[PDB]
């Protein structure tokens, strides 16, 4: 205390930190073109939302599911590519430093970036599976993909109700895979928080779940959530553009060449 | 423990 971005970089280079847990939000996906309703022509005006969080609210969805399924349509195919923040996390995995990446994003960029599903916790759900909003019948996500791409609201062939992809809405429980945090966060010897306002629970509360000895690096536009309210001696904030913060850390780590090579090959293949 | 906004 106080620790600096260079101190964290030197911990990773010394392999003093080998078990990095990462928490990311819509911050890391904006460089890729994907909107963030907390920001920014307005993302809300474009998606016709009284307020931002409405798009992931069941009451609003039942009144009008079109904004949600517009966003769903944009995200399904490879319309968007991973940016340097994704590839940084991929490189963390390639070097055997990533314990787990917890994401609030449903853009599937983490996977595309080449992070195995075993290393991912898609805490706010996935398009891979769907559920009837009335009769709770499960479906594979592929069934409703065609309907969503063709601008049709998918309906239950049993109950007649609206079938929704397994994106966690406000009021819904998180996927069971979220419970992996109970094992992961006590084991973490470094926590990275990238591109999140930590405005959504119980995801935000995970920042508190690491041992007090563990540095918490925030790379974000501004100091936020528990890290603002309940700081600790070994917290580091690199406030600014998330991609700038990441590239700064990459340079301090000495990975800039390796990153440049990785990003070129991987963006070549898309 | 379900999805809700913080504070
Ligand atoms: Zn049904």
């Amino acid at each position: 205390g106080k620790l600096s971005l260079q101190d964290v970089a030197e911990l990773i280079r010394a392999r003093a930190c080998q078990r990095v847990v990462v928490m990311v939000g819509a911050g890391i996906s904006t460089p890729s073109g994907i909107p963030d309703f907390r920001s920014p022509y307005s993302n809300l005006q474009q998606y016709d939302l009284p307020y931002p969080e409405a798009i992931f609210e069941l009451p609003f969805f039942f009144h009008n599911p079109k904004p949600f399924f517009t966003l769903a349509k944009e995200l399904y195919p490879g319309n968007y590519k991973p940016n340097v923040t994704h590839y940084f996390l991929r490189l963390l995995h390639d070097k055997g430093l990533l314990l787990r990446l917890y994401t609030q994003n449903i853009d599937g960029l983490e996977r595309v970036s080449g992070i195995p599903a075993s290393k991912l916790v898609e805490a706010h759900g996935t398009f891979a599976s769907a559920t009837c909003t009335v009769c709770q019948r499960p479906f594979p996500g592929e069934d409703i993909r065609a309907d969503v791409m063709a601008d049709r609201v998918p309906r239950c062939p049993v109950c007649t109700g609206v079938v929704k992809p397994d994106i966690v809405f406000f009021g819904e429980p998180l996927p069971q895979r979220f419970l992996l945090h109970v094992v992961d966060f006590p084991m973490a010897d470094l926590l990275l928080i990238l591109g999140t306002s930590l405005e959504v629970e119980p995801f935000a509360s995970l920042t508190e779940a690491v041992r007090s000895s563990v540095p918490r690096l925030l790379i974000n536009r501004d100091l936020v959530g528990p890290l603002a309210w309940h700081p600790r001696s070994r917290d580091v904030a690199q406030l600014g553009d998330v991609v700038h913060g990441v590239e700064s850390l990459v340079e301090l780590l000495g990975w800039t060449e390796e990153m440049r090579d990785l990003v070129q090959r991987e963006t070549g293949k898309l | 423990r379900t999805k809700q906004t913080a504070r």
